[PDB]
């Protein structure tokens, strides 16, 4: 007897159900990785034996999003095609673990000013039963988590 | 008006050339020619004359309440419904005339474009009311909030101008003031689901009216309503809260109704309503 | 805050008096413009704790340019005349960075630049490189313009 | 008139001013209804000084000409000449206005200022002081009764005496120190101590005189000092409350509340559900975190500088969801300026 | 009073309060609560959050040397 | 009920069906990989805490195409044999995901000025049941995607 | 604390078998119409019926099935059997309606 | 002087006529190697990518006016875009190509002011 | 402008492996006879045969 309204509060959350809001729109992705929060470290030792350890300053995240190639338009391509030498429409990304029906966000990760730095083509292979998958790598400045 | 239609999202785009307004011959023969073609959904007559549209809106008003699934896109003249179609749920009025580099066009040719753009990208259950109008530059009347506040509790659906965005269609209400059929995306979801169920059950006409056929019809509707729920159209969380299909002999029919050759099916759905008011409530106490 | 200026887009315009048309030449490696004021330290008798710096004379640097060995431009034909001592003409040089669109964000605008040094790259049998030649000018004054000063 | 492909030598050249605009300063200059040398067009748009002199080519000596020519010579972007009768409708139609500048205008801009504030349009009015010399036996209550008691306005007494002999309205002196402040320091910094050039205060004002006119309705003097020539000296609004004193902290929230609704107007007609409420509060947390880390918000941690809150038992009820409403509550702390500096002196001889 | 489909702004709101979920501590506060609509005067009502208290009960109740302390 | 004209619009595209137009001709290949779009990154930090992130300038792609050894002539060989010290016939390559019959291009990748930098021989092995496969690596300057 | 949870449901693999008749082969005509992605998906309904064949007792519904295999009969000169083809299908959902 | 024998907005200025003469001749020298190919949708994609590859190199050397590739040229070919099925059957392949050229400066106005001892 | 050119080709390294047979080691007497610069340089043909 566990009555699955208690599963929604007590049990953990699986990885396979997620939505990615990218700017003003949602794009269906297959994978999403790299949303880390990493710090540097500062030290100091003196001759009497005191050894001080401090957090440094955090470095920038590298997000990786992969989806399939569809017969419409390539919406990841027209955001990496429009790089003019310094300039890029920087977007804010939300990657939200969602429930089955899709009507409730469980926990989400917020990427703030992301811009594309790489886009890989699918690997064409005449002996493979696979889907054409592109992946895009993004560079941001902070990653936050809101838990609601 | 057609070039602004294809710039805003094209389509198969049926046309009916009707030269002058007062020829009551071709206007009386108009609703019989619409039924001969299978696939008209919107009406939306794009003409700048005022008395021309009133003759068209009056000739098409009798075909809107006949469960055929049409949807009229009327145009206001000075801020009210054109009164040939008063309070039916099949009508969406759009007030401001839109100016093109300057000739002023009624906005129905553009809004018929942005329905096809919204339905292709988001579905019929999405409110078609944040689309920026391509082509055109400025509306003929810049509408304030205070006159939209007396217009939006009618179905007037003002084309607004925002400085950062441009010309945004702003409003998704129908002429019906009922709680059920207040919004455009709730109304056109039911019109599109009834149209696609009807196209799926016409192979099951002139079948033997037996209990084996009634289950083949129930499954064909249940397979359709399941793949609306799993793409976000229906407002449910369990798929028994989204829809139901019922058919039987003790349920929904009597034995005298089978003998006259008909089957009766009860289908229900549950749609989601859009968020049209956002209240911010700032403070500086903490 | 507005984005800082990157350093890989730049135009250079030359204007000699021998040559009737102003010409624009693409370079690889403009070196960098310095401008020193050349103070001198004075030591006073009773004062031991502060310093005293006296302004004298503004010294300008040098414009070192690099480009590949390509077809004969109106500037490599002009260094050939000056380094053969057939002319001593000097030019007004305009150097400017470009933003994403086309727009000049900073401009450096040298005056009476004189070609003083040619330097050829190495010829090596296993090298895999473009033959780069190094050009160098001494100018009289310098006046930076633009919105990104 | 250009005919041949050569070089044309014209010698009727006039002045020109480069635009150095701020996006948070788009003003409305109100000209008088009974003014003879204005074009019958009641609302007209001026992006720069070149478009203003193709419609007003001869240098006039009126209140609207010397307000706009003092606007454009200190940067300044697009701006509106609106007749006094259409000030409540030009704010309601043109979506872009942040300032209502009474350029030598009384009692009609005032009653149309208090119309659009009650309608909620997030503007800030800049009114005028008396054109005559305030005596000193005049009382701050009887002099400050023309003006509304709303926190969206400031008054600015001493009129200008522009170098060509003309008189500048002191709302135009105040609006030209808002353009130079909204670039170099931001909208959260006071428009006061920035110096405006080419103008001169008509009267010399003491600081014993400003002490009577500071608390209560806040006249906001325009004073000249040696060095910093003709700054505006004061940054208080027309109410003396703990919240809505100080023109910075009102104009900060006007910029916050307008940049949030420009971000959340792209989320209107989305489905009123719990995934949409999470997208609202993360679009506001992403706006307010960037605003905190550039000095606009008071707090040494993100929990002391802002909060955003939205729920189903927090901010709105289920009977209020069904009306299409989405209540977000946002609280945020602003930085108050320093206004008084006390120099406490001690000395003792040969010690 | 919302009729325009845009975004509305208010400026003197109070901060909302969060509520938790528990099944072992459900209390019955007997105090001097002043209702707004007088049908819930002698009965027991459920108050699921602080927002439910402000709608059903008067949450300001201005004082007169006596001070209302049930809403605090 | 999905009626496969809807599969041609909605479902993704697999990798095994592709044609490679190389200059003025089509050559049947087995694999194709490396059609990436990669950018560098420029940063800037100052003492007050502002940290600016910018896209750099994109680097050149390295394409890899492999096919089998056939009894005719070696058309990949006579394009890498004709390197005279700087000079190479630079070609423009289209790699198009095609439908079954081959009569419709779904999405294609356009390589602009490619020239060969490597060509590997097959690996001769007396105990292997394999096909003699050469691969050629190419160097280009841009990769674009046209979606029609 | 051990936490046990249902994952995501995987695809059903339905196998059907019928005999070879002298007319037209309807199951070859549906597995021959494969063009690299493109197959007419069909709705499968397998209903336990009464002996007359006119009313459903309980049914197993199958949403979007397409053929993945079709086996030939085993030809043997010393066997008294019927030529039976066996088709296997792949779908996404199995539904049980009871009525 | 650099003007042609008509004074129109398009075809004034000897540069912008001789630019399109060079564009239209270098495109047909590239597309004459695609004549008698099968008139099908794979061939139409090979035409519009041979023109996009010509016009992108021409944009990045200053011949075309535009700060992005979408403002400098477009190539367009389809079956409901540029040509109909009754026009496919005659062997025709309609490509439409629009591209923006850079107009020269022709007049330079030097506006002079002075004032003595100021 | 960004110019890309082929460089100059580098030398190949071939690898040939065979078994050890009871006769003489013909690969050994070609690597044994290295005198400090000198080697009988040979020309190799590797032919796919029927």
């Amino acid at each position: 007897a566990i009555t699955a309204d208690d599963i929604a509060v007590q049990y953990p959350i699986p990885t396979y159900r997620f939505i990615v809001t990218l700017g003003d729109e949602q794009v269906p992705f297959t994978s999403a990785s790299g949303l880390d929060i990493n710090f540097d470290t500062i030290e100091y030792r003196d001759g009497t034996g005191n050894w001080f350890k401090m957090p440094g300053q955090r470095q920038a995240p590298n997000i990786t999003l992969s989806k399939g190639v569809f017969p419409g338009k390539n919406a990841m391509y027209e955001w990496i095609n429009a790089i003019q030498l310094n300039q890029v429409e920087k977007k804010d990304i939300m990657i939200s673990l969602t429930n089955e029906a899709g009507t409730e966000v469980l926990v989400s990760w917020n990427v703030s000013n992301a811009f594309p730095t790489s886009l890989t083509s699918p690997s064409f292979d005449a002996t493979s039963n696979e889907i054409a998958v592109q992946q895009i790598t993004l560079m941001a400045d902070r990653v936050t988590i809101q838990t609601a | 008006a057609l070039r602004l239609y294809f710039q805003n999202g094209g389509g198969p785009c049926y046309l009916y050339p009707l030269e002058k307004a007062d020829d009551n011959g071709p206007l009386a023969a108009l609703p019989d020619l619409i039924d001969e073609v299978g696939e008209i959904t919107l009406l939306a007559s794009p003409d700048p004359d005022e008395t021309y549209r009133t003759a068209v809106y009056g000739a098409l008003a009798a075909s809107l309440d006949q469960h055929k699934g049409y949807f009229l896109l009327a145009d206001s003249v000075n801020g009210d419904a054109p009164s040939a179609v008063g309070g039916s749920a099949q009508v969406a009025v759009y007030y401001p005339n839109v100016e093109v580099p300057p000739l002023s066009l009624p906005p129905s040719a553009l809004i018929a474009g942005v329905y096809g753009k919204t339905d292709g990208e988001r579905g019929v259950w999405k409110a078609p009311a944040n689309v920026v109008l391509n082509g055109v530059s400025d509306v003929s009347v810049r509408v304030t909030n205070e006159q939209q506040a007396e217009l939006n509790p009618k179905g007037i659906n003002v084309i607004r101008h925002f400085s950062d965005r441009g010309l945004v269609v702003w409003g998704s209400r129908t002429q019906k003031d009922d709680d059920d059929w207040r919004y455009i995306p709730v109304r056109r979801l039911f019109d599109a689901a009834e149209r696609d169920i009807k196209k799926a059950l016409q192979p099951m006409v002139f079948e033997p009216n037996s209990q084996l056929t009634w289950k083949r019809v129930q499954t064909a509707i249940d397979n359709y309503l399941y793949r609306l729920w799993q793409q976000g159209a229906l407002a449910g969380n369990k798929a028994e809260e989204a829809y139901f299909v019922r058919v039987g002999k003790g349920i929904t029919m009597t034995q005298d109704e089978i003998n006259q050759g008909k089957m009766i099916i009860q289908v229900g759905m549950a749609a989601v309503r859009p968020a049209e008011f956002i209240i911010l409530k700032f403070t500086q106490d903490m | 805050m507005s984005t800082p200026a990157v350093s890989h887009r730049f135009l250079v315009n030359f204007l000699f008096n021998n040559i009737p048309n102003p010409f624009d030449i693409a370079f690889q490696r403009i070196s960098g413009l310095s401008r020193t004021l050349e103070v001198s330290q004075h030591r006073e008798g009773g004062e031991n704790v502060r310093n005293l710096w006296l302004a004298e004379q503004v010294n300008h640097g040098s414009l070192v340019l690099e480009r590949g060995v390509m077809n004969a431009s109106p500037l490599t034909l002009q260094f050939d005349r000056v380094l053969r001592r057939e002319s001593t003409q000097w030019a007004n040089v305009v150097i400017m960075l470009l933003n994403e669109l086309s727009l000049p964000v900073t401009t450096w605008t040298l005056s009476h630049a004189l070609p003083v040094r040619w330097q050829m790259g190495d010829l090596d049998a296993g090298s895999n490189q473009v033959l780069i030649n190094t050009l160098e000018l001494r100018y009289q004054d310098m006046r930076m313009l633009g919105v990104k000063l | 008139t250009t005919t041949y492909p050569g070089v044309y030598l014209s010698e009727d050249a006039v002045s020109s001013f480069s635009v150095n605009s701020a996006a948070t300063a788009v003003p409305l200059f109100a000209y008088d209804s009974e003014n003879t040398n204005t074009i019958n067009k009641p609302i007209q748009v001026f992006r720069n000084w070149a478009e203003f002199t193709v419609e007003y080519p001869t240098p006039l000596e009126d209140a609207f000409y010397t307000s706009l020519s003092l606007w454009f010579m200190h940067g300044g972007g697009k701006c509106y000449l609106v007749n006094e009768a259409n000030i409540a409708d030009a704010v309601a139609q043109y979506d872009d206005i942040t300032l209502i500048v009474a350029a030598g205008t009384d009692t009609t801009t005032y009653t149309a200022f208090t119309t659009v504030v009650g309608q909620g349009y997030r503007i800030f009015g800049l009114f005028d002081g008396p054109k005559e010399k305030i005596a000193g036996t005049a009382k701050p209550d009887e002099v400050m009764e023309e003006y509304p008691t709303s926190p969206f306005g400031a008054v600015f007494y001493p009129w200008g005496t522009l170098a060509s002999g003309a008189a500048v309205p002191p709302s135009a002196i105040a609006a030209a120190s808002i353009t130079q402040t909204d670039r170099t320091r931001g909208v959260w910094k006071a428009p006061a101590n920035q110096a405006v050039n080419g103008v001169t205060p008509a009267f010399a004002v003491s600081d014993d005189f400003q002490g009577k006119y500071n608390q209560g309705k806040a006249l906001n003097m325009i004073r000249t000092f040696s060095g910093q020539g003709t700054v505006v000296w004061g940054a208080r609004t027309l109410e003396d409350s703990d919240n809505w004193r100080y023109i910075p902290v009102r104009r900060l929230f006007n910029a916050v509340e307008r940049d949030i609704q420009k971000s959340l107007n792209k989320l209107v007609f989305e489905p009123n559900s719990q995934p949409t409420w999470q997208r609202v509060k993360a679009a506001v947390d992403s706006y307010l975190h960037s605003l905190w880390q550039q000095g606009a918000l008071a707090g040494n941690t993100p929990a002391d500088a802002w909060f955003v809150q939205v729920g189903k038992d927090l901010t709105m009820t289920q009977e209020e969801i069904n009306q299409g409403k989405m209540i977000i509550k946002i609280g945020l702390a602003a930085v108050r300026p320093a206004e008084f500096i006390i120099l406490q002196f001690s000395q003792d001889i040969a010690q | 009073v919302t009729s325009v489909p845009g975004v509305y702004i208010e400026e003197d709101a109070s901060p909302a309060m969060s509520v938790s979920a528990s099944a072992t501590a459900v209390p019955l506060f007997v105090a001097r609560f002043t209702p707004l609509k007088p049908e819930l005067a002698g009965v027991i009502t459920r108050i699921g959050s602080w927002l439910d208290y402000t709608i059903l009960f008067d949450s300001n109740v201005p004082s007169s040397v006596v001070d209302p302390t049930a809403s605090v």
